[PDB]
């Protein structure tokens, strides 16, 4: 059992540290990207404190799981601090990016977080929030 | 194996469950989804960190659980302290013409390992053109013994001989630091309950007297019974101590032993004006070697790696036999069947060298090399017998 | 690997962060809001569970317990403090024989008053002497003064009322402990063990009152040491001094009957004493033999360097262990040391009006042979001249 738990552990950690490189693309998605670590290492921490088989390591995984989600969350809220708008009615996304930002350019950005077509993004939009 | 006992989870969510409703919400219990459900599930998970805590903080208190570090601390509590490392140690001769002048860093080198006088030399030479030093190694560790009787001054001074000799005997009894678990096991041992712990004092003790390497007690075959078909126990102490890095498989002449009886437990014995308290009687003994070969058999099969290895294995299990102990032919073939896999073919057989009689050495059915008292297998040499397979 | 106390501000964060992500699903916690004094209490809570198990942990060792609880967890071990002792000494009587005597007799020497320890016969020895064994009544370093007479606190017939006390020797007297001394020793005593080494069995004896020196049986005693149908040694004697007390430091055989019955207990061979199980033993005097000194020349000595050999000479004899050789070469050596080795010296010895005493014999080198239970006394050290210089 010693080189499953230990093979896991070390693969979670590592998986946390690839999921830190990369942008959230919503907020509900990045909070459930954590969820399926918080699970895993909890998961862990039962069976090492079963029958008091290694207290000093279900001590440490519990301390690293408070630590991961001290980052995991704040990423997934404040990364690039999303925000939801409530347009009138289905419009472009050039024409979206350009209201809300100022610049046309930044439509790019509105591709990976808005389903639906380039031509009817609404009529709730999610963007990042202006802090002229 | 816990040792604060931990009630069942169910009972203790109910505990405080309850505790929760009697305090805050007046004797009503939680909706199963709300804030009041989600605090008294995270009261629930510290909960379980502080019962870690309590045992963590109890286990650090233990000498079979503490950490290296707490473990010496305690330790230095009760006057047991690690052993440090130790330096070798010997006498050396020099010769030179009388009157040169002497100098105090002068040094030794003896087969790569060079000595320094470890005591004030004099002024010059004695009249006599011969002086005798006291040396210690350079470096401390187990590298410093040595068994040679011949070596060279590696500072020139003019007047003394360019050729030095040591002393009949040779230098050893340096040795490495003890690591945390080697000293974990001897602080145990002490703490616990031993009978007859003055057999024990004893043999811990013998072990200082220079060029000693090991302790070993009195074998199985060392039991005597009476006309009567009755176990006899002796009231004297023995026991047998070896040399392995000063004589030929560790067995010393009877009269190197009669001076550690003697300072041991004095002259006459039992007054007590040696080492053991008084009206302690007793006697060290030695031991008698015997030949053996043995042959490896079926070896070819394997990679030379694991030829290797099981030779280098089979080889310090004899060297460190105790005496007065049975050969068995099971033994070595275990040892060496641990490494191949339990389903190698591999068989081993011993016999003595030219097939000729030996005092002390008998041969049973199974294949088995019977030792009697005072006698101790001694390896003669190891072959591997050659043959043909997987062309 | 070690787990130790969290600091503050790494303990409240651990908590709000928890609180939050398991709680509120990530919100922020807003200062002044019921969840900001929700999460510090929880701290609170969180810190004062460490600080009291900190406190209870430091009382376990006794390097830092009160001292209340260092008198238990070291009584459970059998390590008492030590309350005040009592002083005591060695006392004379004469009078009538056949007197009937008491059970009850006190001594007033000055200002103190000393109630005898051991017990007293029945009647008054046939000789007319009697030596007892004394105590202070009130403990203390205040009984240890140094006079040689007194008097019988209570008037008894046929008894005199004056008594002597051997040497005005009076020692044992000491104050209570305290608690600081109390845990040294403590926790010093947890790092040794006794193991009935002959040295441990000498000292001890010293710890009777008015002992000196102790010494082992000397070489012109044939010791016993079976004892019985044993094959290792069983038996242990040896002799005993009290030079500052008696005359030649030899006491009479009603004292060390008594150390001999305290040390091996009473029957022996059963361990009733200090002594281990199935282990016999007996201490025993000595009788005096006494010597003359005739040094020959030191009167051409500066008048310093003639006093120096006499009072070591005195001092070296005084020491000297019972039933051993008075050899004429350790008294030459200590003239030498001083007088230079170029110096014209010579000692001999003599006993006193050349007469014979029992267990005294002269070898043909001219030292002195004692046999056991005797011991070399001095009497009397002269200086002579039979020889012309300067």
């Amino acid at each position: 059992n010693a080189i499953f738990s230990a093979v896991r552990v070390l693969a979670t950690a590592y998986l946390s540290k690839a999921y830190m490189e990369t942008v959230a693309s919503t907020v509900n998605e990045g909070l459930a990207q954590y969820d399926q670590i918080a699970a895993i290492l909890e998961q862990e921490a039962q069976i090492a404190q079963e029958d008091c088989h290694d207290n000093e390591f279900f001590l440490s995984i519990r301390e690293f799981s408070v630590s991961v989600a001290r980052v995991m969350v704040n990423r997934a809220y404040n990364s690039p601090a999303l925000i939801v708008y409530s347009f009138p009615g289905t419009m472009h996304s050039l024409v979206v990016a350009w209201e809300i930002f100022g610049d046309a350019k930044r439509s790019r950005e509105l591709e990976g977080r808005n389903t639906g077509a380039p031509w009817a993004i609404g009529p709730k939009v999610i963007a990042e929030r202006v802090r002229a | 194996a816990c040792t604060i006992q931990r009630p069942e989870p169910q009972a203790l969510r109910d505990k405080i469950a309850t505790r929760f409703s009697t305090n805050v919400l007046g004797g009503a219990e939680i909706i199963p989804e709300s804030n009041e459900f989600y605090v008294v599930t995270l009261e629930y998970a510290m909960q379980e960190e502080f019962f870690a805590f309590a045992e963590q903080m109890w286990r650090e208190q233990d000498p079979r659980y503490a950490c290296c570090e707490n473990l010496v601390k305690m330790a230095a509590r009760r006057g047991v302290y690690p052993k440090p490392a130790q330096f070798a140690q010997g006498y050396v001769r020099m010769t030179g013409v009388p009157g040169s002048a002497l100098n105090q860093n002068l040094r030794f080198q003896f087969e790569n390992q060079t000595y320094e006088a470890a005591s004030v030399v004099p002024d010059q030479l004695p009249a006599t053109g011969v002086l005798v030093l006291r040396v210690s190694a350079v470096t401390p560790g187990p590298s410093g013994n040595i068994r040679v009787t011949e070596g060279s001054l590696v500072t020139p001074v003019p007047g003394i001989s360019s050729a030095v000799t040591a002393y009949g005997g040779n230098f050893c009894g340096g040795d490495d630091a003890e690591e945390c678990e080697p000293f974990r096991t001897r602080y145990l041992q002490r703490l616990q309950y031993e009978p007859r712990l003055t057999v024990e004092w004893l043999k811990s003790k013998a072990m200082e007297w220079p060029c000693v390497t090991d302790v070993f007690d009195l074998g199985p075959n060392c039991c005597s019974v009476n006309a009567l078909g009755e176990v006899e126990c002796p009231n004297n102490i023995e026991f047998y101590v070896l040399f392995r890095d000063t004589f030929d498989c560790g067995l010393a002449p009877q009269c190197v032993v009669d001076e550690i009886t003697d300072w041991l437990f004095g002259s006459p014995q039992g007054l007590g004006q040696g080492e053991a308290e008084f009206g302690i009687c007793g006697k060290v003994r030695t031991a008698t070697a015997v030949n053996l070969d043995i042959y490896l058999n079926g070896l070819s099969c394997a990679t030379p790696a694991q030829a290797r290895v099981v030779e280098q294995r089979i080889t310090d299990f004899i060297n460190r036999h105790p005496p007065s102990t049975n050969l068995t032919v099971e033994q070595l073939r275990f040892i060496g069947l641990q490494v191949l896999g339990s389903s190698f073919a591999f068989d081993v057989a011993i016999r003595s060298p030219g097939d000729a009689s030996q005092s002390g050495l008998r041969f049973n059915a199974c294949g088995d090399a019977e030792i009697d008292c005072d006698y101790k297998a001694c390896l003669n040499s190891v072959q591997v017998i050659n043959n043909n397979v997987t062309t």
